RNA sequence: CCCGCAGAAGAAGCACCGGCUAACUCCGUGCCAGCAGCCGCGGUAAUACGGAGGGUGCAAGCGUUAAUCGGAAUUACUGGGCGUAAAGCGCACGCAGGCGGUUUGUUAAGUCAGAUGUGAAAUCCCCGGGCUCAACCUGGGAACUGCAUCUGAUACUGGCAAG
RNA sequence: UAGCUAGUAGGUGGGGUAACGGCUCACCUAGGCGACGAUCCCUAGCUGGUCUGAGAGGAUGACCAGCCACACUGGAACUGA
């Protein structure tokens, strides 16, 4: 078991790379309402396997570029 | 740090006898105890809620001879301590060393007792204690040292105390001039004229 | 290096030393790795005054920690008393 | 044993052809110290008469209050038009922590340990009315047991 | 009011301006009397109230009341000003301190001497 | 739109008690039935009866004692605009323990006291006094 | 720190007293001089100005000024409101967003439970201990409402599938 | 203050670092950030804590301790773990 996060692929244009929103459903500090917050992450994906809209599991790793410190581990729900 | 003014003046203002005199001579003979001090004594204005609370607090402070900052500290300590706050405050005040000396009878007044304590006449557990605010604890022996044991004031004070009502919470030996502070007094043990509740409200405005 | 030394605490003329493990570079009362005892030089009779967690000290020494001269003296005293 | 105390005395005026007519209103509150409290609002041309009228009114139309060991039965809110009032039971020795009018009403009622606050308007008559209403509505565990058709032990 | 609305745009604390901004959160400040004059009070009062328009060390040109009966002030007279308005001079927000630099203590005062910079008589 | 059926049910109960209605009917749901069951157990209503197959109707029989309503107050707490969840140490005591608080836990809808006894928190549906 | 020496000897002021707010009189002035935190006071009987006597409150300090929170439910999450007091867009349509009737299955994201790790020391609080007492120092606890990971529960909310 | 960015975003390969890395360079791709506030402007050392408050909050960051930055102003490296 390794630490990993799931997220929808917000973009897949930059080659070998995808952007993966990691929406978390946090509670508001004061008002107590539960707000959908988002976390964009530049994820490395070799072979350009991922599509846009694709759900994808990712893990943290040594930084591969200026913005890219995550790698994909497995794709799920990769329908179009 | 001490009130150095007229004492029957304070008593008259309060209404009660605060025991600021030895009690050889009656307060009615020493002053117009009924009438309040000053030009406008022969008048009793209707007292506000704040006023009554303040008067009670003043009475207690005068009785023991504690200035306000010290009194406030006492109140805070009492509040912090578990149980009833007014009761705790009364207990602390009683616990004071000058007060215990007075109760035992090594002084006609608390002013006299305080003087003795300051001047190093009083030993607590065979150790000369000098502070009047010193909290005496249960099972504490408190004694006149020999140099003050020859004092005619001390022996006179003892006689007066014998006349007075003896406290249940102390045990005192007149020949030895030593008393054991067995326990801190309970509210039923202290005087009923004191309305500690007013004081609690005042310091919890 | 890591050392075991006294840190001065208390009031003026009434020192109370906390025995602490700390990187020697750090200031006397500053950053420290572990607090492994205390020492009270004005402590009266019928008071403990000294207390060194000897096991921890042994562990740190094993790791390679130097010991202040005063702390060493304290250790000796503790051993004799016990 | 019917302890009574006057909260507020207020001078009010009427205007007539001649000039102004002054009169006094007295808001008093009586209570037996075991649960019963009642307030009264008297009006007369002079203060003592007004107070007497108020006292008579208060002495009549009292209301019973479920007190648990000299304290409230549960935290209760109360409103009366501007005066919205909150009052909460507190540990023995807390004393009455309550405003003016509120303190009076509670004390005569017989509550020895309460934490109160008056929100909204603090107009004595309305605030007293609010407090009495709140105290009246406050039910006890025997009452809740009766309502729900259980024993008091099942509810606790 | 709606929780969503609050989340969107939370509640603004009511930023209270100071009523003595020339002090600039200082308890007092020094200045030089640009001009010393008397002025008329507001509609429930009649007087000739003594006041001095003063340039402060920090640039501000304020107006300052001069309390006490009589004063030894004139142009180019270095004074200390403190907080406090004359409710009845409109726009006067500061008092001079009697018993400071150029300002003298009040003459022949026996009461509130501390308020008017007067030393204790024998 | 109807956006809160539990709230609607609570409101119906309140209005029925106000208006001295003997019974109150509403579209049945499983959550509603569970809440109703809890209410019956605690004794704030006399009975409930689900009736129908295609679109079933819950019929609650309301409870009166001395001419006045048994359910003195009944407020929704968690609601779609603002969900409320509490932990076992944070579970509320309604009317200082006299009234009950309906809590949806992992082990089904139960009163606050029951939930506390079990040792788990959940969605605080409503207070009832 | 202790012992001795002499002698009440060397040691009390500051503010206030119309209401809020504990404490009142006389004289002087006469909308002047002045006061004032608010409301107000003073135009010839001023408990409000100034002096005196008397009193009240603090006391080696006492007032004033500045500053923050409180009271202030006066930005209202707890905890406000919008017919006439300030406040419903002139009316609609509609994207983002917020919310979502009813049943079953599934997931376990929110939620809940347990554990583990961490949450420096000081500080705060509790029971003790040491300075003659206190302040102050100090032993041990409690707390640090948090965050992370793992293992569960699945009623509710979310996702997915069929109705 | 609604658009900002060309080493800019990503890739391949060299170089460089004690170390990963547009850190740097050549080429390729045309990306990347942004109404969950980018960019721009004003203010500010951060925290344990401190004051206040029943709490939730509000204000604050002297002293003591942890972290950071600076050393007349602006750049630069050398020595060295
Ligand atoms: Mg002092
Ligand atoms: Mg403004
Ligand atoms: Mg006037
Ligand atoms: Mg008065
Ligand atoms: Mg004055
Ligand atoms: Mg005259
Ligand atoms: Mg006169
Ligand atoms: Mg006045
Ligand atoms: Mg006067
Ligand atoms: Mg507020
Ligand atoms: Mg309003
Ligand atoms: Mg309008
Ligand atoms: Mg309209
Ligand atoms: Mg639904
Ligand atoms: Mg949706
Ligand atoms: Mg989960
Ligand atoms: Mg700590
Ligand atoms: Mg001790
Ligand atoms: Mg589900
Ligand atoms: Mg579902
Ligand atoms: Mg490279
Ligand atoms: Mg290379
Ligand atoms: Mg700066
Ligand atoms: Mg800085
Ligand atoms: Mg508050
Ligand atoms: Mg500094
Ligand atoms: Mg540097
Ligand atoms: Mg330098
Ligand atoms: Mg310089
Ligand atoms: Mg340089
Ligand atoms: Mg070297
Ligand atoms: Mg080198």
């Amino acid at each position: 078991k390794i630490r990993t996060l799931q997220g929808r692929v917000v973009s897949d244009k930059m080659e070998k790379s995808i952007v993966v929103a990691i929406e978390r459903f946090v509670k508001h500090p004061i008002y107590g309402k539960f707000i959908k917050r988002t976390t964009k992450l530049h994820v490395h994906d070799e072979n350009n396997e991922c599509g846009i809209g694709d759900v994808v599991e990712i893990r943290e790793c040594r930084p591969l570029s200026k913005t890219k410190s995550w790698t994909l581990v497995r794709v799920v729900e990769k329908a179009v | 740090a001490r009130y150095l003014g007229p004492k029957l003046k304070l008593s008259r203002r309060e209404g009660t006898d605060l025991f600021l005199k030895s009690g050889v001579r009656a307060i009615d003979t020493k002053c117009k105890i009924e009438q309040a001090p000053g030009q406008h004594g022969a008048r009793k204005p209707r007292l506000s809620d704040y006023g009554v609370q303040l008067r009670e607090k003043q009475k207690v402070r005068r009785i023991y001879g504690v200035l306000e900052r010290q009194f406030r500290n006492y109140y805070k300590e009492a509040a912090r301590l578990k149980g009833n706050t007014g009761e705790n405050l009364l207990a602390l005040l009683e616990g004071r060393l000058d007060n215990v000396v007075y109760r035992m009878g090594f002084g006609a007044t608390r002013a006299e007792a305080r003087q003795l304590v300051s001047h190093k006449a009083i030993m607590v557990n065979g150790r000369v204690v000098n502070i009047a605010s010193y909290q005496v604890s249960p099972n504490d022996v408190v004694s006149i040292r020999e140099k003050a044991k020859k004092q005619s004031r001390v022996k006179a004070a003892l006689e007066l105390a014998e006349q007075r009502e003896k406290p249940t919470w102390l045990e005192v030996d007149a020949g030895k001039m030593e008393g054991t502070f067995k326990r801190k007094p309970e509210r039923s043990d202290l005087s009923a004229d004191i309305n500690e509740h007013l004081i609690v409200e005042l310091y919890s405005k | 290096m890591v050392t075991i030394r006294l840190a001065r605490h208390g009031a003026k003329k009434r020192p109370f030393y906390q025995v602490v493990v700390a990187d020697s570079r750090n200031a006397r009362n500053g950053r420290f790795i572990e607090r492994v005892g205390f020492f009270n030089p004005i402590a009266s009779e019928k008071e403990e005054g000294t207390r060194l967690d000897l096991d921890r000290i042994a562990h740190w020494v094993g790791q390679g920690a130097t010991i202040s001269d005063r702390v060493a003296a304290l250790i000796k005293e503790v051993n004799k008393a016990a | 044993e019917l302890q009574e105390k006057l909260i507020a005395v207020n001078r009010v005026s009427k205007t007539v052809k001649g000039g102004r007519i002054f009169s006094f209103t007295a808001l008093t509150v009586v209570g037996d110290g075991n649960g019963r409290v009642g307030f009264g609002y008297g009006k007369a041309r002079e203060v003592p008469a007004a107070i007497q009228k108020a006292m008579e009114k208060a002495r009549r139309n009292m209301i019973n209050v479920a007190l648990n060991n000299g304290t409230l039965q549960h935290p209760v809110k109360g409103v009366h038009t501007g005066s919205r009032v909150f009052m909460q039971p507190a540990s023995e020795g807390t004393g009455i922590i309550a405003g003016g009018a509120m303190r009076a009403v509670l004390e005569v009622a017989g509550v020895h340990n309460v934490l109160a606050k008056a929100y909204g308007s603090t107009n004595p008559i309305n605030v007293v009315r609010a407090t009495i209403d709140g105290l009246e509505n406050m039910n006890s565990p025997a009452m809740v047991a009766a309502k729900r058709g259980k024993s008091v032990e099942e509810i606790l | 009011a709606t929780v969503n609305q609050l989340v969107r745009k939370p509640r603004a604390r009511k930023v209270a301006k100071s009523n003595v901004p020339a002090l600039e959160a200082c308890p007092q400040k020094r200045g030089v009397c640009t001009r010393v004059y008397t002025t008329t009070p507001k509609k429930p009062n009649s007087a000739l109230r003594k006041v001095c328009r003063v340039r402060l060390t920090n640039g501000f040109e304020v107006t300052s009341y001069i309390g006490g009966e009589g004063h030894n002030l004139q142009e180019h007279s270095v004074i200390l000003i403190r907080g406090g308005r004359v409710k009845d001079l409109p726009g006067v927000r500061y008092h001079t301190v009697r018993g400071a630099l150029d300002c003298s203590g009040v003459k022949d005062r026996k009461q509130a001497r501390s308020k008017y910079g007067v030393k204790r008589p024998k | 739109s109807m956006q809160d059926p539990i709230a609607d049910m609570l409101t119906r109960i309140r209005n029925g008690q106000a208006a001295n209605k003997a019974a109150v009917t509403m579209p049945s749901s499983k959550l509603k039935v569970a809440i109703a069951n809890v209410l019956k157990e605690e004794g704030f209503i006399e009975d409930f009866k689900v009736e129908g197959d295609t679109k079933p109707e819950l019929e609650l029989t309301l409870k009166y004692f001395q001419g006045k309503a048994v359910v003195e107050s009944i407020q929704r707490v968690s609601r779609p605009g603002l969900r409320i969840y509490k932990r076992k140490d944070e579970l509320p005591k309604v009317m200082a323990g006299l009234g009950i608080a309906v809590v949806s836990t992992s082990k089904g809808v139960m009163t606050d006291r029951a939930a506390r006894q079990a040792g788990l928190g959940g969605e605080i549906i409503c207070y009832v006094a």
